[PDB]
């Protein structure tokens, strides 16, 4: 699953 | 270009309207027009530029991943899947090259304050990162180095000039950590940077107002979400 | 036009890929290219044409309503809100005129079977409806009459040639009812058409297979949702 | 509130 970058 | 005849203030006003209308291609064209007026951007205007292009490239990246997955399946038919993946890829490259060109003409050169310089160097790292996601081979190596370099210059200014809770510094570290994990095949560097960033911010929260506390803790939760995923 | 060099089968294949990628502007350009090959469309291909343009015009309509609401507030500042609403309006008009042009060159002329002719006349009514949503004054009257006429021709064929549960016939009646309520200021005609359509379909469900029953009842629930809203 | 047209 892909990690969170800044929203 | 096409926005050369519009007033800078009207371009900023229309970028805000385009955001409300969820018209992010229009928002990005208005903000490109504003950058091309040649003046520095305020904090709010930097945010509008980032929101516009992040939403445009985010749709491109999502579409590229769907097409890349179908292409990989089809190679486990005809040229059409590859051609269409290539079409979306080239459009995504074009948006990244447009943003990189704005940063190089001449937003980074004129950015002297840490909040503006770190913001733009982070964005340089992010768009080279998006180029790296679709790059292959030796091309990939030079693009990865360009991302890494931009992020490292941003990190060095952020550690000297900003407190560990500063939201720009936090979001930089978040994204550089994602670079290390997903692009540079350095999961241990990714985990170390996320953990050190989280722990140093936690120790500085006592200095913050209610509003600054909410801004910093929101980004800290993204660091914690990635550490949960990775460990 | 720009898709003239691509094979019809490749355009249909890429329209399907664009749908999976949620690239609806690309999907619409591929389906326009397919229509411009000059051959009739199959049922599946008519669906792809409708999905593509409905998603493109749906984003335009949503943006227009946000901008129209801000413009109305600002008239209870400068020309920028009106200019940007006009920009989005003109782009929406252009998409509707493109769809109407495809229906007139020459999809409706060559459509002889009820399922294809009703589908295209319904779409003609829908896109004149979307033009009517943004039209003013006497312009508005002629556009409203063009919508009404297309829907009425579609209704007359559907009542002669299709059972009352046919999903195309149901969706036509749903949309013509919305025309009467929202565009023609005829709420009582809207409610009467929705109720008669629902009641006549209910009496014919006994004839359907499990799959056809699910298709017809899904659209009947939209009729019931509107009757709940309106009564 | 706006009515539902065909999805």
């Amino acid at each position: 699953m892909r990690p969170r970058s800044l929203e | 270009g096409a926005m050369g005849s519009m007033e800078r203030a009207s371009l900023i006003q229309k970028a805000k309207l385009a955001e409300q209308a969820e018209r992010y291609e229009d928002m990005a064209a208005f903000m490109k027009g504003a950058v091309e007026k040649g003046e520095e951007l305020s904090c709010e205007e930097r945010n509008l530029l980032s929101v516009a292009y992040k939403n445009v490239v985010g749709g491109q990246r999502a579409a590229w991943r769907v097409l890349s997955s179908i292409e990989q399946k089809s190679n486990e038919k005809g040229p059409e899947v590859r051609e269409y993946r290539e079409k979306v890829e080239t459009e995504l490259q074009g948006v990244c090259d447009t943003v990189l060109g704005l940063l190089d003409s001449h937003l980074i050169k004129e950015a002297g304050d840490a909040e503006s310089r770190v913001f733009y160097l982070k964005m340089k790292g992010d768009y080279y990162r998006y180029l790296a996601e679709v790059a292959t081979g030796d091309d990939k190596k030079r693009i990865i180095d360009s991302a890494r370099s931009a992020y490292q210059e941003a990190m060095d200014i952020s550690k000297k000039e900003m407190p560990p809770t500063n939201p720009i510094r936090l979001g930089l570290a978040l994204n550089f950590s994602v670079f290390h994990y997903e692009i540079a095949n350095s999961p241990e560097e990714a985990i170390s940077l996320a953990k050190t960033t989280f722990d140093e911010a936690m120790a500085d929260l006592h200095t913050l107002s209610e509003d600054s506390y909410k801004d910093s803790t929101l980004i800290m939760q993204l660091l914690r979400d990635n550490l949960t995923l990775w460990t």
